[PDB]
């Protein structure tokens, strides 16, 4: 179970950095008409 | 050229077939996750025992349910608002006999269904569209909040989120009534406003568009190949829709406006939704519906019943009956 | 130049007139006490 | 472009008449915040509670120590009028500033002076004014800490002799405790920091985030924010107020649960008794009233199997059988005494119930926050009689409305923002459509 | 049917002597008994005993007879168990209680009595409803 | 040029409501259903057919007020003021119920009225009729419900009554007795009205989402033009957009506004037929596979049998003041009840 | 649009109003009085307080013949006098 509870924690860690350092990437800038 | 800029641009790419996105990047897994327990649960979980003392429901097809009975059953009254995650139990075995997998499903779906909004707007974005739409299905999502996270909250227990079947959605929903009087209340009044409302003018205009189309094709061919994908011409005439409908009322009642008609529909349904989704969340709180039981009585002071008082004798055989094991004193309050 | 009295006229009056006729004697109703 | 239905956006660009719609505006408040006070105080009864009287601002007054004393007992009611009458009488002095600024101050400020002029896409200056208010908040936590600490304390429902004013002289400054309860969980037994229980932690907590917010004042008046800052934010004024629309709806949330839950910092005395509190009262209730009648509460077996009256937990707490089992996380003052390390302790229980615990548990039990629309108390089949809604019901029902709605309102903005920002707010360019030349999906 | 004297008519003691209420009197009663005592005794049940209730026939039965006005003026100032054994003024509201049962304190003596009469009179009303319960909502 | 001419002419001369040969059937009728409704509800009681309060005259309120059905013991009486039952007496009338059978009545021929009004305007105005044939839906609920519904009963009793809450009763009613949320005809037509309002709703959102700019101002409604050519929003964006977030998409106008009527009227076509089934008691109250189980298995529990314990519970303590004619007397001991409550 | 006079140009108009400064007040009048008379209870059959009842009565008098139910509430009425 504690080897699942770790696995589950990396997992969602992972994607919740994913998800925060993306929309930290020059978002604003990824649209089709002005970008910055 | 990058490696994690490579990455964000197909996270970001408006070529993918399905859009993915930062949201989908959340929104992937943990609907997934959501759907993969669900199915599996729905077909072979054993009985759950929802409300605590002991009893447990079966919910699964493979023991004993159709399509029409079954259900993810809510987990345990004992364990009211407590996280019961996986790793929380002893075992598996445990973990299904106290109803795991609701709250596995319902947190995964909630937050997959969070994400689904926003990259409604994300994508919205990336094409040069203006972004409410994810605004549209705030109404629904913010009805799925109520029901399966806004009620337990104020109820103190899952088990009294809504089951994920079909007679599950029926037993939630007669229970409320007993406990709530929900009928009587106005959110749910502007609720069915909405919802009614919202068919009446889908049928609407549905009908007016469909009345006005365009003479483009023959009585051996659908009327649909008038329209070519793309085309820049409108492929109705809507001067002659307003022309019935204002005479089918007067003028003023009706809309010239494509903007302003459409519009309406948008905020209609969704007004009434955001408000049925508000009863909910706060009769959570137990600020219940209206309650005109005995409120007309006669000279001498004999209780002179009305619709309400009748209404109220069928809460009072939903009340009585409900959960008929589980009360061991005289006020079911909560 | 307009007419006074049209099909028009009496809709709105065929409604009014025992709208508020009505809204008096339910105004009145408030006060009665058992 | 906008139109009359629309028309406050009007202001986006006038710093001087946007100033006077917002003081204004906060002159609203401050008369509502008086007037209702004084509307209460000219309805309310002492011997009645306030939670059978529909207030919600006594209650809060009341909470900081003023016109209570042990019990909650209401000994002067003048601090009330005090409060009322002073928030009243300052709302002319902003709804004089608020209309001068709105209609006969100049429209915009930047000409008239370049310290109380922005412009929106002034990032230093934005960051300048965001530190004032930050610094301004900081105070205001710490004049919290100065009632608590040096101007009589604050009410303490679990002051031992059924509540009281208590000066608090050793407020919590261990960052374990404090950011601990930003770490707990927000589930039940948990309860983030919704679950806090002492006026220590309560004080403690307020120099922590005056401080913080003066830090942070200082921080941002004398920085300019950073380059993957400014690459990831929209600057414009409705991206801010799609910013604050957020923040102020998760707080909307918090609140909701706080004042359905924390019968601390919102005393039941005052407040009435929570659900749960109110359903573990009928346990008790009838459990006191059984076991006078002879019936070992203990021993006693219900239809289901588990106890009819005493069971365990999932964890083995002894706890209060029946339904109200979801809600053995409660804990309150006239319950407590009745604990042990093993939960409820049988001793306790057949020995030791007192008078004054019978009392409150008849009382909060028939107090429960269950009422109808229209304030008939009770359970929704109940028949008229009772004119009762717990004031907890109508602040735990306003506020998640209201936090709903500014979601709603945090959406509409933060999406029109960036598209205004981007250049597209108002419909797509016939000419570049950007659909139209990206290739095909299939 | 309407609020005639013979309804508002209630036994005074248990010697048989009686009293006729106004209407007066017995919408006061009507009034404080909500104030102070149908948070517990709405329609004429006691939610937290359910076993007691307001009822005619059980208050003739209670010791000492409290179906009628004294025996009931009595209780709201020194109330007893059923069996008249011992004083619950500590957990009953109650005159002699009003320093912990604050709604007690502006009580008068005629209050008293037009509660009382309340009581004694709804019966006569409402019937079986009166302390009868939810089957009879 | 002779008088049926005549006065074909005015009835369809263009005024600011336009009246018709339809307007003869249409407004008395509509005023006279509309007309009742108001009258009953603010005066009339229902004492003597149901024992009930149902008037502001009698302190009801707005959802409490209902125009009440005939008693039971009228059967299928039209009820007519001239009738054997009423006699002629006004008073009388309004005291049986006379008024339920004006209202439905005059409702029903209001209903063709309006809807032969939708013929005749779109044949006057060279549009299809489609509206008119989606209106069949309100039809054919209104007959089911109000008239073929208490036909199969025992009378016009059993039918709902035109108020608020008298409405709620009937809700109520048919989960108790005939189990009506089990029933796959209410099931589509509960999908018929929520995917319309969906529709409604995810229709309106998208126009309004991939609007052209064809005006410079933050308000795009002043820059429709109802006369111009050109469609006001981009079919191609929409359809790529819902494409990629939902995976299929309209790429056809005249289709999704085909699909927009479709639902909502098919929807309520399909529940107006369950109804007709339940005039007869033709329920779906059970699936005898779980019954036989769980007669045989006590401990064998799913949400189909905790929810008839509910319906058991609505028959046996509403049906004595719901049906007051068949003088049901249940003594305590008899009512169905959990544990405590 | 259709040749009838516009709403908006008859309720701000001066001769408007002085009509219906009259006729709207009379008719809220005429209702009031409709039923502070009494005049609404005998028109319509509808119990006043006083007389849902008999007085030792708890009975509803429900109707239960079609063809005699006209002398049915008839007799219930008389039952009060
Ligand atoms: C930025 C992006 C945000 C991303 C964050 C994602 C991670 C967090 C997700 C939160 C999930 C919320 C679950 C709440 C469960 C529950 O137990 O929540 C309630 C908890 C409080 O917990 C209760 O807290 C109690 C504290 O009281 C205790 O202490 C008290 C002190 O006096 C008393 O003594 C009391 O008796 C005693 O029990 C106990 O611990 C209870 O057991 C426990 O249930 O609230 C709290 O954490 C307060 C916060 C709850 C906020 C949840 C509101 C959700 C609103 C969603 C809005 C949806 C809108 C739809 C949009 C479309
Ligand atoms: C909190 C509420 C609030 C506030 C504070 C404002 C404030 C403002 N609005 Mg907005 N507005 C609001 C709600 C609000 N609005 C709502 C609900 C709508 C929808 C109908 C609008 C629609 C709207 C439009 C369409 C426009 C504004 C405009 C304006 C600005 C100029 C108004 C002006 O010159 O009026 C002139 C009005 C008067 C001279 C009449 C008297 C008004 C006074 C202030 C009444 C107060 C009386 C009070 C009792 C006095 C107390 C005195 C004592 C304290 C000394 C001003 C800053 C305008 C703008 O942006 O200008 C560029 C504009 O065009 N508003
Ligand atoms: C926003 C917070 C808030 C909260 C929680 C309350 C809560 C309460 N108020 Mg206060 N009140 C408020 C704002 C608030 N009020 C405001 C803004 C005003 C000025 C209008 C007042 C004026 C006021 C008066 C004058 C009185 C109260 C009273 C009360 C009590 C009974 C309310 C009732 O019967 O509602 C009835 C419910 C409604 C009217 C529902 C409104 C639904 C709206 C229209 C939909 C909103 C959707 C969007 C926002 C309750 C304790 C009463 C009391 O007991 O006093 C001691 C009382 O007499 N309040
Ligand atoms: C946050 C709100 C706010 C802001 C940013 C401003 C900003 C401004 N005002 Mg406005 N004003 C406000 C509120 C505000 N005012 C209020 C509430 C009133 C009514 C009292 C006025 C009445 C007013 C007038 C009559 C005039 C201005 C003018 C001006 C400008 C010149 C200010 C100056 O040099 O003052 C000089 C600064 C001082 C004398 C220092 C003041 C110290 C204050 C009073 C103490 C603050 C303490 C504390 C924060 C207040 C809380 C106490 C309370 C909780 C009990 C400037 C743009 C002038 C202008 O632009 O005209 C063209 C002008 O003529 N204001
Ligand atoms: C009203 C409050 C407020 C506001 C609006 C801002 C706004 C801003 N700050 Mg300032 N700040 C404040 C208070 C505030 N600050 C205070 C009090 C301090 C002192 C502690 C600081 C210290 C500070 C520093 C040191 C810096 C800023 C910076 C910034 C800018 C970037 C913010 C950002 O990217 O955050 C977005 C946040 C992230 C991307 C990471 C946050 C992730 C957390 C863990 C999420 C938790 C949310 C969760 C659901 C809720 C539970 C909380 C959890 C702890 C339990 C922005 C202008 C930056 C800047 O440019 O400065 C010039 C910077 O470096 N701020
Ligand atoms: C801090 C809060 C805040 C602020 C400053 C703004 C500011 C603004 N908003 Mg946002 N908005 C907010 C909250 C806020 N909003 C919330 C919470 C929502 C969610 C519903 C929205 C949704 C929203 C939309 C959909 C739109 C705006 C728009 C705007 C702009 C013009 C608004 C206007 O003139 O309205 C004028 C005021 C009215 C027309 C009257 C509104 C009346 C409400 C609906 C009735 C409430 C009744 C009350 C509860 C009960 C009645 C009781 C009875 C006795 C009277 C302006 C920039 C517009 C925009 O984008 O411009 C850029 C726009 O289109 N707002
Ligand atoms: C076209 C409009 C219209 C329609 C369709 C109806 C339809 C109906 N009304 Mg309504 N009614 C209307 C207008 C209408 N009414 C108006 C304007 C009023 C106000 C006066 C009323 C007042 C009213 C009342 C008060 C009642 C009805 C009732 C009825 C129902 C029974 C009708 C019946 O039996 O007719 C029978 C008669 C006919 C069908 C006429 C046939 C005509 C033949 C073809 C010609 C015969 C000519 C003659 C014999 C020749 C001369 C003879 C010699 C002496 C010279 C039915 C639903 C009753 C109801 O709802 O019951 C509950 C009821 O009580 N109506
Ligand atoms: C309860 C819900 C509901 C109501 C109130 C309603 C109402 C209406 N729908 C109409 C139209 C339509 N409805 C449509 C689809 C639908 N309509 C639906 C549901 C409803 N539709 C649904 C779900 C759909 C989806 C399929 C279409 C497609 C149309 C139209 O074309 C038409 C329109 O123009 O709408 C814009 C209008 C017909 C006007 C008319 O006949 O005037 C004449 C009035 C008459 C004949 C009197 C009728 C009397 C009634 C039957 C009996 C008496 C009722 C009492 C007076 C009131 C009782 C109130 C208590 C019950 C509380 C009217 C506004
Ligand atoms: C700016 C604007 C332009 C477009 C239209 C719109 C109306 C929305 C708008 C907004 C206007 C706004 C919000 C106006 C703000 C005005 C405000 C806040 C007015 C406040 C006035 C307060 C005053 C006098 C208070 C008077 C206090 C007095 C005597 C107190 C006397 C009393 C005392 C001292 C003891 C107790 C008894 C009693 C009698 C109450
Ligand atoms: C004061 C008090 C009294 C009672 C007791 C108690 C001890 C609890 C106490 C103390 C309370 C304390 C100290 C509270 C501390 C609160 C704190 C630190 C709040 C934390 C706030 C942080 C939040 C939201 C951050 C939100 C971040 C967001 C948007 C990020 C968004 C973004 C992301 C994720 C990716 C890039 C784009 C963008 C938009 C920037
Ligand atoms: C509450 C509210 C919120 C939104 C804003 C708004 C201001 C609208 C508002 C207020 C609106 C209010 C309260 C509206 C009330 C309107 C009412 C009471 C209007 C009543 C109109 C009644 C009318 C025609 C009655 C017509 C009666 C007729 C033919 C009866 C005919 C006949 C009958 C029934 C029997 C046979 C004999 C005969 C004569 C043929």
């Amino acid at each position: 179970m504690e080897t699942l509870k770790i696995t589950v924690y990396i997992v969602v860690t992972f994607f919740v950095l994913l998800f925060v350092f993306g929309f930290l990437s020059g978002d604003p800038a990824r649209n089709p008409k002005r970008k910055d | 050229a990058n490696l994690w800029e490579r990455f964000c641009n197909w996270v970001t790419s408006t070529d993918n077939r399905l859009y993915v996105g930062w949201f989908g990047v959340i929104m992937i897994p943990t609907l997934l996750a959501a759907t993969i327990c669900f199915v599996i649960a729905f077909i072979a979980a054993p009985p759950v025992d929802i409300d605590g003392i002991r009893e447990p429901v079966s919910g699964s097809l493979l023991y004993g349910n159709n399509i029409i009975t079954g259900a993810v059953v809510p987990s345990s009254n004992a364990i009211g608002l407590h996280f019961y995650p996986i790793w929380e139990a002893a075992s598996l075995d445990e973990w299904l006999y106290n109803g795991g997998p609701y709250q596995l499903i319902i947190f995964h779906f909630l937050l997959g269904a969070s994400c689904y909004m926003g990259r409604q707007w994300e994508l919205s974005y990336r094409l040069g569209m203006r972004p409410w739409i994810c605004v549209a299905y705030s109404a629904p999502l913010a009805s799925a909040f109520a029901v399966f996270l806004i009620y337990p909250i104020g109820q103190g227990s899952f088990s009294d989120g809504m089951p994920l079947g079909i007679s599950g959605t029926f037993n939630f929903m007669i229970v409320f009534q007993a406990e709530h009087n929900i009928l009587m209340h106005p959110f749910h009044q502007l609720g069915v406003a909405g919802v009614f409302g919202g068919a009446l003018f889908c049928a609407m205009h549905g009908s007016l568009v469909t009345s006005s189309l365009i003479r483009e094709t023959t009585e051996t061919e659908s009327a649909n190949y008038g329209y070519k994908f793309g085309q820049e011409e409108e492929t109705y005439n809507i001067v002659a829709a307003h022309g019935y409908f204002g005479r089918l009322i007067f003028q003023y009642a009706s809309f010239n406006n494509s903007r302003s008609l459409h519009f309406f529909l948008a905020a209609w349904p969704v007004v009434g939704v955001w408000f049925t989704a508000l009863g909910i969340s706060t009769m959570a709180f137990n600020l219940n519906g209206f309650n005109f039981n005995h409120s007309v009585i006669d000279a001498k002071g004999n209780v002179i019943n009305t619709w309400a008082d009748i209404i109220n004798r069928a809460n009072l055989g939903m009340e009585v009956m409900h959960e008929r094991n589980a009360h061991n004193f005289p006020l079911d309050l909560a | 130049s307009y007419p006074i009295f049209t099909v028009r006229w009496v809709a709105v009056h065929t409604l009014a007139v025992p709208t508020i006729f009505f809204l008096g004697a339910i105004a009145a109703m408030q006060f009665i006490q058992r | 472009g906008f139109a009359w239905w629309a028309g406050n956006a009007r202001l986006i660009n006038l710093s001087g008449k946007l100033l006077g719609a917002h003081v204004a505006h906060a002159g609203l408040i401050v008369f509502w915040a008086g007037a209702m006070t004084l509307f209460e105080l000219a309805h309310f009864i002492p011997e009645k509670p306030m939670y059978e009287q529909g207030l919600i601002l006594i209650p809060h007054i009341a909470t900081l120590g003023w016109g209570v004393g042990p019990g909650g007992e209401v000994v002067d009611t003048f601090p009330f009028f005090v409060v009322g009458v002073v928030h009243l009488i300052s709302s002319a002095v902003l709804g004089f500033g608020g209309v001068y600024h709105a209609i006969r101050g100049p429209e915009t400020l930047e000409e008239y002076s370049s310290f109380f002029g922005y412009d929106w896409k002034d990032k230093n200056k934005m960051t300048t004014i965001l530190g004032f208010h930050l610094i301004v908040l900081g105070i205001g936590a710490l004049l919290l800490v100065a009632k608590a600490m040096f101007f009589g304390g604050l009410y303490d429902t679990w002051a031992p002799g059924g509540g009281d004013v208590r000066v608090i002289t050793n407020p919590t400054l261990d960052p374990r405790v404090i950011f601990g309860y930003l770490l707990k969980s927000p589930f039940g037994g948990e309860g983030w920091i919704v679950s806090v229980n002492n006026l220590e932690d309560v004080v403690g907590g307020h120099i922590w985030i005056g401080l913080i917010c003066i830090a942070g004042g200082i921080w941002h008046i004398l920085t300019t924010p950073f380059g993957w800052a400014r690459r990831a934010f929209i600057w414009s004024g409705e991206a801010y107020l799609s910013y604050s629309l957020g923040a102020l709806s998760m707080m909307g949330f918090i609140a909701t649960c706080f004042v359905w839950f924390n019968n601390t910092v919102y005393p039941s005395e005052f407040y009435g008794p929570t659900g749960p509190e109110a359903s573990q009262a009928q346990a008790m209730t009838f459990l006191i009233r059984d076991q006078k009648l002879g019936a070992n509460v203990g021993s006693a077996q219900g239809p289901t199997g588990l106890g009819k009256y005493l069971m365990r937990s999932p964890t083995g707490e002894i706890i209060f059988g029946g339904e109200t089992m979801r809600f053995w996380d409660f804990r309150g003052p006239w319950l407590e005494p009745l604990r042990g390390p093993n939960g409820l302790d049988l001793n306790k229980i057949k020995n030791d119930i007192q008078p004054w615990q019978e009392r409150r548990a008849a009382e909060y039990m028939t107090h429960a926050p269950l009422g109808s629309l229209n304030s008939v108390g009770g359970v929704a089949t109940e028949i008229n009689s009772v004119n009762f809604v717990s004031p907890r019901s109508w602040l735990a029902t306003s506020h998640f409305v209201l936090a709903f709605f500014f979601l709603v309102g945090h959406l509409w903005h933060a999406g029109r923002a960036r598209a205004a920002a981007a250049g597209f707010e108002k419909g797509i360019d016939r000419e570049s459509e950007p659909v139209l030349s990206m290739p095909s999906l299939d | 049917a309407e609020l005639t004297p013979e309804v508002l008519t209630v036994p005074l003691n248990s010697e048989g002597k009686t009293i006729t209420l106004t209407e007066k009197q017995y919408l006061e009663g009507k009034r404080l008994f909500q104030y102070a005592c149908a948070s517990c005794h709405v329609g004429g049940i006691t939610k937290t005993n359910p076993s007691l209730d307001l009822r005619t026939e059980t208050l003739a039965l209670a010791t000492p007879p409290r179906d009628n006005i004294e025996g009931l003026v009595d209780y709201m100032k020194n109330p007893t168990t059923y069996d008249g054994e011992q004083e619950i003024a500590e957990v009953h509201p109650s005159l002699r209680s009003a320093d912990i049962f604050p709604k007690m304190r502006n009580l008068t003596e005629k209050d008293l009595v037009a509660i009382a009469g309340h009581i004694l009179v709804e019966p006569k009303i409402l019937g079986d409803k009166w302390g009868g319960g939810k089957v009879y909502y | 040029r002779g008088w049926f001419d005549i006065l074909d002419d005015w009835l369809k001369r263009d005024r600011f409501v336009f009246v018709g040969w339809s307007g003869i059937l249409l407004f008395p009728c509509a005023y006279l259903a509309l007309g009742g409704w108001l009258t009953g509800t603010t005066f009339v009681t229902s004492w003597y057919t149901h024992g009930l309060a149902s008037s502001y005259l009698e302190g009801c309120n707005f959802l409490t007020v209902a125009v009440s059905t005939p008693a039971n013991s009228m059967g299928h009486s039209l009820l007519l003021l001239w009738g054997p039952e009423a006699q002629g007496d006004f008073t009388r009338w309004c005291q049986l119920g006379g008024l339920w059978t004006f209202i439905a009545l005059h409702g029903a021929f209001g209903l063709i009225g309006f809807m032969l009004r939708q013929f005749e305007i779109a044949r006057l105005v060279g549009v299809r009729p489609y509206n008119a044939i989606a209106f069949s839906a309100p039809i054919a609920v209104f007959v089911s419900v109000f008239l073929i519904y208490p036909l199969g009963q025992s009378s016009w009793f059993f039918a709902p009554s035109f108020g608020v809450a008298a409405i709620f009763r009937f809700l109520l009613f048919f989960q108790g007795f005939h189990n009506w949320t089990l029933n796959p005809f209410h099931m589509m037509g509960v999908a018929g009205v929520l995917g319309g309002a969906l529709l409604c709703a995810i229709h309106g959102a998208t126009v309004e989402n991939t609007l052209f700019q064809d005006g410079e101002g933050a308000s795009t409604f002043r820059a429709f033009n109802p006369t111009q050519a050109e469609e006001t929003y981009s079919m191609v964006t929409a359809n790529r957009f819902w494409s990629q977030i939902f995976g299929i998409a309209f790429s056809n106008k005249r289709w999704l506004h085909f699909f927009m009527l479709f639902v909502p009227v098919t929807g309520l076509w399909m529940s107006a037929i369950g109804v007709v089934g339940l005039a007869l008691n033709l329920r779906s109250y059970d699936f005898i596979s779980q019954e036989i189980r769980a007669a045989e298995d006590p401990e064998f529990e799913t949400f189909y049998t905790k929810n008839l314990l509910l319906n058991e519970g609505i028959r046996a303590w509403m049906a004595p003041q719901d049906q007051p004619h068949e003088n049901f007397v249940f003594p305590e001991e008899v009512l169905p009840r959990g544990n405590a409550l | 649009t259709t040749g009838e006079r516009p709403f908006s140009d008859i309720i701000t108009s001066v001769r408007y109003w002085v009509i219906h400064s009259i006729t709207i007040p009379a008719l809220f009048i005429a209702g009031w009085l409709f039923v502070s008379t009494g005049l609404a209870y005998d028109v319509f059959g509808t119990p006043r307080p006083d007389s849902y009842y008999a007085q030792e009565q708890r009975s509803i008098p429900l109707v239960t013949d079609r063809f005699e139910a006209k002398q049915q509430v008839e007799t219930f009425l008389e039952q009060l006098k």
